[PDB]
Order: C-alpha cells, then structure tokens, then sequence
C-alpha cells in the first residue's frame, strides 16, 4: 500500500499545476484504505448545550490524542465540523453603503495579517554591539470582538464604517455538508482503527 | 516570519499528531528555536529498514499538506535519514592571511562542497561557509527622507 | 555507508583537488574518526594472534610433541575461515564484535581435538597400540561426549540472538561467530583430526618433570577425591551457601550498559545566555583555545562558532579537540576534559561542558545519561522550568552525580509591540502600511539573482546594522498619515518586555526538556539513572520522566537478563536430558552454572568491573564451559555404571581418567583469554570487561568442579534410587 500511495502522489503532483486555483489551496487528500476498524467513540449533549461543532472542537483538543497514545490503538479518524469564523455579509446592507463583497475580502485580508519578527543585534552587527535580543509583532486577529471592530471606507460619503455593520461575525463550521445526529440530539465521533499485529 | 512559539503552535504540533502511528517506531521528538525552522525525528526499533520508513513517513505527513501554513508548503517538507555525528571536517585556511574567511567560504561553496558530495558513501556536506552576494544596506532615514 | 571506504573516497577527492588550489590555500582534516577504526580492527587481530599462540604453547605444554600440539592446532583456521564464509553468506561483516567472538572461540574451538589426541596418546602409551588402532579405539570411546559438548555449547548462544534492542543485536554477532566456529570445529575434530592421527603420528628434562608431577597430583586427587565423596551433605551445604552468595552478588552489584572508551578526541559545548552576541561566544572561545594552548596532548583543535548540537543561534559554540596518539600522549581523554570544565568554571560568562564521544556512534552524541522531562498535566511551561530548576538543584547537591546539566537554548528576554489600531484609524495611518515597515525593518529580503565569474548570486537587501541595533531605531521609524505629517511608531506602538523560552522541545508529542548527565566514578550507570529516578520521583505532580538513547537501550537490555539465562539453561538442560535420556544426569550437569558465576563475580568485583553486555556474554560462555566439564566426567562414569561398577567406584574412574583432557581444554580456554584481561593502549577497556568474567569463570569452575560434579553425581543418582 506504501509503494503505491508515494507512486500515486507523484504522479499526482505533475498536475497539481493546472488544477483550478481553489483545488490546490484547499490541497488534494491521499490516503490508502485501511481495514483496522475496532470502535467508535461519540460525544452527546443530552441538554442540548452544546453544537456538533463544539463537539468536535472538545473532542479533537483533549481526546483524539489521549486515546491515540494508548496502547493497540494506531490511528483515529474523527469525523465533524472544524470550527472557523464565519463572516455573513448582508447585500443590502453593503449596496446602503456602496461597498461589495471584494472590499469586506480587502479589508478583511488587510487587517488580519502577520508581521515577520526579526532580533536586535542580528548579524552583520555593529562593533561594540553587547546586547541582543528578539522582537516580535502581532497583527492577526483572534477574537470575534476584533473582527466585527474591523474599519471599512465607505465609498457613498466617505465615512469610517465598522465589519459588523454590513455583516454578522461569528464562529461556525468551515462546512455544513453533513450534520451528526445521537438519538435526534447534536453529537461527534470517532472511528478508532486497530494498530497492525 | 514566526516566533517558535508560533511554529511550534502551527506546524511541530500539528505533524507529530500524524507521525504517532508509523510501523516500528521507538518514539519521536521534535525542536523548535528562533532561528525559523523546526526539526522532527522519529526513532525505528533497531533492525528496521530505514527505506520503507521514510516512505511510510512521507505518506503519513503528506495528509496534513493542506493545513500546514503557506509559507511551509510553498518551501516545502523536507524527509531525510539521519546521520548523528559528523564522519570527517574538512577545512581550508589561508597560511599567510592571503584571502579572508568570506574569500575561503566561497570558494570552498563554489569548488569543494559539490565536489566532496559526489563521492560515494556520503549522505551529507554540511558547509560552515557563505557564498558571496551583493547586498544592499537601506538607511531607514533617508529613504523616508525621498518618501519611498 | 561504510566509514573507512567513504574517508578514504574524500581525501582522495582533496588529493586531486589539491593541484587546482589558488596559491595561499591549504586544505586541512583537523577532524577524522576513521583511523580508529582500523586501529581497534588491527588491535583486535593482535589479540587473536597473541591468544592463538598462548594456547599452542598451553597445548605443547601437556603433549610435548610438536606433531601431537599441531593436529589439534590447525582445526582453529579452518573453522574460522569456514566462520568467515558463513559470515559472508548470511550479511555479517568483520567487526570489533565479531573479532572479539573469535578470540573467545580460539579456545574452545580446540576443545574437541584436544579430547580426541589426549585419548589417543594415553591409549598408545598405556597398551602399546599402533596409531592407527590407537586411534580407532580413542573415537570408539569418544565419539559421543564431543557430540554432546558441540552440541550444547551451539544451543546455549542461541537464546540471545533473539533478544530485542541494540543489545540483540550485539548478541547476535557473539551468537554467530561463536556457534558456527564452534559447529565447524566440532565436524573437523569427528573427520579430520582422526585421519592425521592415523597418518602423520609416528609410534611411541622438563618433559619427564612435568609428566613425574603430573602422575603424583593425579595420585593426589584420586585420594582427595575418595576422602571427600565420604562428606556430601555438607558438600551439598557449602554449594547452596556459594549459589547463596552469587545470587547476592548479581543481584546487588552496580550494572553498566558499555565500557567509556578512549577515541583520541573530545567534544566541547559553550552556551552562553540569550542576550550574549557574536563576540561574547568568541571571547569564551578564545579563552579556552588559550588554554588548551601549549598542551603537548593536543594535535588539532576546531572550533565552530554559532552553531550547536541542542540548537543555533549567536549565543552556542561547539568545539572538536583531537588529541596525539596513544604513544606520545601522557594524559587520557578524561583527564583532559576535567580540567577543561574545572578550567572553564572558574572564569567564563557562560556554561562550558567538555565531552568524551558517545559508547556508540549514533546513539546520541556525548557519554552519559540523557533524560527527557516531560509536562503531562498541562501544566505549562514555567512550571517545566520550575520543575527543572529545582531537579537541577537537587542534582548539584548529590555526590552520585559528576555534573547534571541542561542541553538546550536558555530562556530569555521577548520584547513585544502592541499597535493601537485605534489610534492608526484615528490619525489616518493604514495598518498595512505598519505592517510592511516592521516587517521589513530588521530583516533579509533575497530578491534575484545575478550573474557573478559565471554563478548565479543572490541579491539581499537588509537594512543597514547601525539601525537595526536598539529598540529606538524601531520606534523611530515613520509612516505617512492622512492628514501628510509623518508619524513615528512610538506614537502607534507600545513596547513590553516579558520573559519567555527560546526553544521549545517535545518528546512523543508532550511538552519535554532535554537534560544530560555524567555519573561520578565509583558510580555506575545504573545507580546514576536509579538515583535520577529518585529524585525526579520527588518533583511536583503532573511532571513525567523519559530514558532515552543510551539510558532507554541500558534499561532494556537489564530487563531481559533473568528471561535470557532461564531459558539458556533450560535448552542445555533439555538437550543433555535428549542426549543422555535421563532427567538425573543433566540435572548434576546443571550444577555448575553456579561454580562458574561464583569466580566470574568475584572477578569483576576484584578488579572493579561492572555488569555490563559483555559480563552477561561472559556467564553465557561459562555455563556453556562448566556443562563441557560436568559432562566430560558424567558421561564416562554413568557409562561405567552401567558396565556394572558401583556409583563411587565408577564415578572416581571416571574422574581419575578424564583429568587431564579436562584441566587441558580449561588451561587452553584460560590462556586464550589473558591477552584480553592484560591488554594495555587503545580499546583495553572493553578488552578487560569481555576478558576478567571469563577468566574468573573459567578458573572457578575448572578448581571447584573436578571435586564437586562426581558428589552432584553421586547425590542425585543415590536419592533417585532411593526414592524410586
Ligand atoms: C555443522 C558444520 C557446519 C556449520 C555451518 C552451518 C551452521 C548454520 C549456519 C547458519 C548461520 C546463519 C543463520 C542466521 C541467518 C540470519 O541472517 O538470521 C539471523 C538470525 O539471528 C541469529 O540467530 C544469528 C545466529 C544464528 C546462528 C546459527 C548457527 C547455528 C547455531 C547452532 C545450531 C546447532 C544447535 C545445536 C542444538 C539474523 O537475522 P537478521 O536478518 O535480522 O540480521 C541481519 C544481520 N546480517
Ligand atoms: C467526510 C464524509 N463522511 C464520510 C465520507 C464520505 C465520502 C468519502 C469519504 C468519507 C464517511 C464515510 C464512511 N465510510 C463512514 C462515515 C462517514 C462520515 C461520517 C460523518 C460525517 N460528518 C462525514 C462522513
């Protein structure tokens, strides 16, 4: 199986190149079919408290690994949604304002960036340099509070107008394919694959 | 372009979770410092053949491509075998200060490094040396100065 | 790759590169390990070469003929060079490992023929037989015991050839080297040696001495022998007191994995604080190339600054220092890099640790213990260092420990800028405009390339050092407004100074420090890492503890010591029960394990040996060597029991007359192995560890057992009759 998955990326990798432009940033996934299956392990919230996404976060932070690193268990495929934050944009709204989806993508790609650190006294250095030491800038972004407090110009008057007032911010699923359902109640799992021998 | 914290946050993390599960694997452990590179390495029981590791290793950390950040995937992850100690250090020195250690790194790049590596039975030529560029030292003052 | 081919290929390659050197450059190998390795091969030859001779001398001394010393002198080539092709088919190749098995299996591999001529000779002397009947009656005789002897001697090294770990795989060259010279020798001494006695053996001062003195302890024997077979039960006592005492022994005497050996070089690592630069590495350097300075022990010393084996950066240096040859050198490696750490203690701004090389070549990079102190409760960094700090502070108090260190980057200082966003949106400054200026403030930026003399170089653009030093050259830098006026960050961002690590290390995917320690002497491996433990056992809860590289392959191979012995002698037990089809007999051959690891014990405490890979070798070859002993005797007797002589009647016989192949094989096998105990210079060390135990072993069950296996004998055949 080894031999034919490195065979099949490299092949794969001469047309990675004229692949549409979206394929290749969300990246192709190989993997070979494995036939280990020895359980499934699942997280429910009886009184609805939690989301699937929730779910999925809490059991991919603090189980995932605490049951790969147990002995006999090889690998874990945990299915559910990865957490992202969600930008809902209302037309309305923006048309009211003058703006389009492509300033909310600038502004957003503009002020949730990061900024390379560098070191004080790095070398070539200066002759009688004694003290050297690093520095480090933060740009991005992690919290939903300072990504609704995002400024856009608004084109109309010129105005200084925030995120949140052409669009609602929050934190939801990357996708909503597919929903998991525990006794008709939100839930997460696990498929947990023997290790080989 | 990160802290260590940083890399080790988004990409020691995030590769080791998928190295834990190769066949014959010892243990495996991983560093991070601020020099912008991180180095992993996994140890196979003894008696194991190193070539199907690197390719079992290889398939095992090509399914985290995608989540691993722009500038690591652009440049690369880069699989090796490992070589603990150094077999032999080669040097070249200038006995009457003729030529100065840029002058002797260069030429040891441009001469003996490719040279030394061709020969059978080494795996790696690690050169203590730079090759000569053209850099260009920017004054922050007076470019400011000319508005660019 | 092979090491010795590859160096070989590169000072070629700079042989030919030499003639194309722009005058004023001279190319130099400060740094080569792979003479030592022929060196140690070489030595190893010797080894053979001396041991060869001492027991052709041994076999002269006894036969006193050349012809008779020579027929079973020549079964030892033969075998080894059918070893060497046996080698060459399964993939071994020609080591120290495999080398040091044939030199211990020059004595046994002339064990057979040795039975087969001593019988030969004493039938001509005593019946006047020709040589070629002589012959004939000596195999009739024989021919069973050395089937017996081979075949136990091949079983009792196959068990550890199947262990796991670097440990297996340094039995396995033992194992092999051991039993297929043993099994050749064994098909030499059954088809060869009784053709060249038949042929090349003509009918028959010191000599006549030596047989006189021979005939009278032989004399005495048999008389000591029939006053002691009187006293069993308290000959039964004195033997579970002294397997009493060699259990006590084994059990409570220190362990060690590998003997630190001398390779004519050591390694030196300064790590100075976070904050130290370029030049504050280089003064230590320079400190400590000034004192190694003038030393007469020292023929090249290199140094490599800003880079490390635990890390790189402006504030590490690692250091390479070649020492003279063995000959000309006065002081060992150990001596030289203690007084370079007492040297360096004393005045350095930072932390110098000298070095010797690691027991194997890529299992780490220094000798020594190495831990990994892992954070399993997420508790979070700081308390790993607080734990840290405080395992080092009890480890520098200890007197079990020489120096306990850490082998990684210090933790150090962090100056983060905070960029109020509000006040950038409120003088009109764009973010990322702020962005791209302290991005680009104090860093590289390689853009194209350029053709120079026919290469293709990079073209950096940096920003001048003079501004790239202080924090205030930072802040000075500007952005243009809205309103035209240019702002300085100062006004945008604040400074804060926090303190955090530099490096971040993990350890099967936990939070992990890397931590090295020399145990002090008098003080082993085992008892170094048993002590850690202890201590570490005492650190807040959530903190684990790893052993790895050395110390991991130490504690494996400990824990498969009592597994590996059981069932070594269950095989030879199960072997002499199918050889002899009895459950008695072996069971009084099974006896002189213990005679045998009593000596073995007592030698190495003696000569302050540790219990390491090569002591457990050792006991394996000694329990192989007594059962050869028990059996040379057993077998004879019960034969003669069963042609109807009495239990002590037969068993005395059988004594009387199997003396002297016994005292031969043992005294041939002893002096086989002295060049190993007494050897001096380079690798001597591990000569001595594979040697004392042997020897010791050897000597204890050849003294103890000539009187000891005819009472086992009697004891156990008496109380099955009895019982039965
Ligand atoms: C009679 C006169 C003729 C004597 C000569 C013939 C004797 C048989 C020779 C066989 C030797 C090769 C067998 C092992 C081959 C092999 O590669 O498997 C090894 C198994 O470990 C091992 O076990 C290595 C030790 C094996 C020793 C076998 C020698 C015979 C033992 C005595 C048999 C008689 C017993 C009496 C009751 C190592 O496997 P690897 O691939 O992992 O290592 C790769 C390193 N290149
Ligand atoms: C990711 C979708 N997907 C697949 C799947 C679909 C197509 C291709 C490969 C896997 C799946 C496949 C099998 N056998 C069993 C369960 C699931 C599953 C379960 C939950 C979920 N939320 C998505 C799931």
């Amino acid at each position: 199986v080894e031999m034919a998955q490195v065979d099949v990326q490299n092949k794969i990798k001469a047309v990675e190149a004229r692949l549409p432009q979206v394929v290749r940033q969300q990246g192709l996934q190989v993997e070979a079919s494995s036939s280990g299956f020895l359980m499934l392990v699942g997280i429910n919230s009886p009184n609805n408290q939690y989301s699937e996404v929730d779910l999925s976060d809490y059991l991919v932070r603090n189980v995932v690994e605490e049951l790969k690193r147990v002995e006999g268990v090889g690998k874990v495929q945990s299915f559910g949604a990865e957490k992202a934050m969600r930008i809902w944009v209302d037309p309305n709204k923006l048309v009211s304002y003058g703006l389009s989806i492509s300033d909310v993508n600038n502004a957003i790609r503009e002020n949730n960036v990061e900024i390379a650190p560098g070191r004080l006294g790095d070398l070539p250095a200066e002759k009688g340099q004694l003290i050297t030491i690093p520095l480090s800038a933060q740009g991005q972004l992690s919290s939903l509070e300072q990504f609704k407090n995002i400024s856009l110009k608004s084109k109309t008057n010129g105005s200084v107008i925030k995120l949140s007032d052409v669009a609602n911010v929050e934190i939801g699923s990357q996708a909503y394919n597919f929903a998991i359902l525990e006794n008709g109640k939100p839930a997460t799992a696990a498929a947990i694959q023997l290790s080989p021998g | 372009g990160a802290t260590a914290k940083t890399i080790n946050d988004s990409v020691v993390t995030l590769i080791e979770r998928e190295l834990s599960g190769v066949k014959n694997l010892l243990y495996y452990s991983a560093t991070t410092d601020t020099s912008g590179t991180a180095e992993i390495t996994a140890t196979f029981k003894p008696g194991t053949d190193v070539e199907m590791a690197q390719v079992d290793v290889q398939n095992k950390i090509k399914a985290v491509e995608a989540r691993l950040p722009q500038v690591v995937r652009q440049q690369g992850l880069q699989v090796e075998a490992s070589s603990s100690g150094f077999l032999m250090l080669v040097g070249i020195n200038s006995p009457n200060n003729q030529y100065s250690e840029v002058d002797l790194s260069d030429y040891l790049v441009r001469n003996v490094v490719e040279e030394l590596k061709r020969v059978e039975g080494v795996g790696k030529v690690q050169s203590f040396g730079a090759e000569k560029a053209m850099r260009i030292w920017v004054d922050p003052n007076k470019l400011v100065s000319y508005g660019l | 790759a092979n090491a010795v081919k590859t160096a070989e290929g590169v000072r070629a390659k700079i042989e030919e590169l030499k003639l194309n050197l722009p005058e004023g450059m001279e190319f130099s190998i400060p740094y080569d390990t792979a003479p030592f390795v022929k060196i140690s091969i070489e030595k190893v030859i010797h080894t053979l070469l001396e041991a060869m001779v001492l027991v052709f001398i041994v076999m002269y001394l006894f036969l006193h003929n050349v012809r008779y010393t020579l027929i079973p002198a020549i079964v030892a080539p033969i075998a080894l060079l059918g070893t060497f092709t046996v080698m060459l088919l399964a993939g071994f190749s020609i080591n120290v490992l495999t080398m040091f098995g044939m030199v211990l299996a020059i004595g046994i591999i002339v064990d057979d023929a040795i039975v087969v001529v001593e019988n030969v000779e004493r039938i001509m002397a005593t019946e006047g037989l020709s040589p070629k009947d002589a012959t004939s009656k000596a195999m009739k005789e024989i021919t069973s015991p050395i089937i017996g002897i081979t075949l136990v001697l091949a079983a009792v090294f196959l068990p550890m050839a199947f262990a796991s770990g670097s440990v297996g795989v340094i039995y396995k060259q033992f194992t092999l080297t051991m039993s297929v010279s043993i099994l050749f020798s064994a098909l030499l001494a059954l088809i060869l040696t009784p053709a060249l006695c038949a042929t090349i053996l003509k009918p028959i001062g010191f000599f006549a001495w030596f047989d006189r003195s021979f005939d009278k302890v032989t004399k005495k024997y048999e008389l000591m022998l029939l006053k002691i077979i009187k006293h069993t039960v308290p000959m039964m006592v004195i033997f579970l007191v002294i397997t009493g005492i060699t259990f006590a022994g084994m059990k409570y005497w220190p362990t060690a994995f590998m003997p630190e050996e001398d390779q004519g070089w050591f390694m030196t690592s300064f790590q100075l604080p976070s904050d130290a630069t370029a030049e504050r590495t280089r003064n230590v350097v320079n400190q400590f190339e000034n004192n190694l300075k003038d030393n007469p022990d020292v023929k090249s010393n290199t140094a490599i600054l800003g880079w490390g084996f635990s890390g790189a950066g402006q504030n590490v240096a690692v250091a390479f220092t070649t020492l003279k040859d063995f000959k000309e050198r006065t002081s060992s490696a150990s001596k030289m890099t203690s007084d370079v750490n007492s040297s360096m203690a004393n005045s350095t701004e930072g932390e110098t640790m000298a070095v010797l090389p690691p027991a194997i070549d890529e299992l780490g990079t220094f000798s020594g213990f190495s831990l990994r102190l892992q954070d399993r409760a997420n508790l979070g960094m700081p308390a790993l260092l607080a734990a840290q700090d405080e395992l080092m502070a009890m480890a520098a108090k200890n007197k079990k420990f020489y120096m306990v260190w850490n082998e990684g980057l210090p933790q150090g200082d962090n100056i983060s800028l905070k960029i109020d966003r509000e006040k950038l949106s409120a003088l009109g400054v764009k973010f990322s405009d702020v962005s791209d200026i302290i991005s680009t403030s104090m860093g590289s930026m390689y853009i194209n390339d350029f053709p120079n003399q026919g290469r293709m170089q990079q073209v950096i653009v940096q920003v001048e050092a003079k501004s790239r030093m202080q924090l205030k050259d930072i802040l000075n830098l500007k952005v243009m407004g809205s309103s035209g006026q240019l702002v300085s960050l100062s006004e945008v961002v604040t400074p804060q100074w926090n303190k955090a690590p530099q490096q971040y290390n993990r350890y099967n995917g936990r939070p992990s420090l890397s931590i090295a320690g020399i145990p002090n002497f008098d003080t082993s491996s085992g008892e170094a890492m048993r002590e850690m433990e202890q201590l570490i056992a005492k650190l807040p809860k959530g903190i684990g503890y790893e052993w790895t590289g050395i110390s991991l392959q130490e504690k494996q191979s400990e824990s498969q010591m009592a597994f590996l012995l059981g069932l070594s002698m269950l095989v030879v037990f199960l072997v002499l029960a199918a050889l002899y089809e009895s459950w008695a007999i072996p069971l009084s051959v099974m006896l002189v394990v213990p005679l045998g690891i009593f000596g073995a014990i007592i030698a190495i405490m003696s000569r302050g040996l540790m219990n390491d890979v090569f002591f457990k070798i050792g006991l394996i070859t000694i329990i192989g060597l007594s059962a050869k002993n028990a059996i040379l005797i057993v077998e004879f007797a019960k034969m003669l029991k069963e042609e109807g002589m009495s239990l002590i009647e037969a068993t005395v016989a059988a004594a009387k007359l199997r003396l002297r192949p016994i005292l031969m094989t043992s005294l041939a096998f002893t002096c086989g192995v002295i060049p190993l105990v007494i050897a001096t210079g380079a690798s001597s060390e591990t000569q001595h560890a594979l040697g004392t135990g042997v020897f010791g072993g050897m000597i204890s069950a050849t003294i103890l057992a000539i009187f000891f296996v005819p009472v086992f004998f009697i004891f156990i055949l008496g109380a099955v009759e009895k019982l039965f």
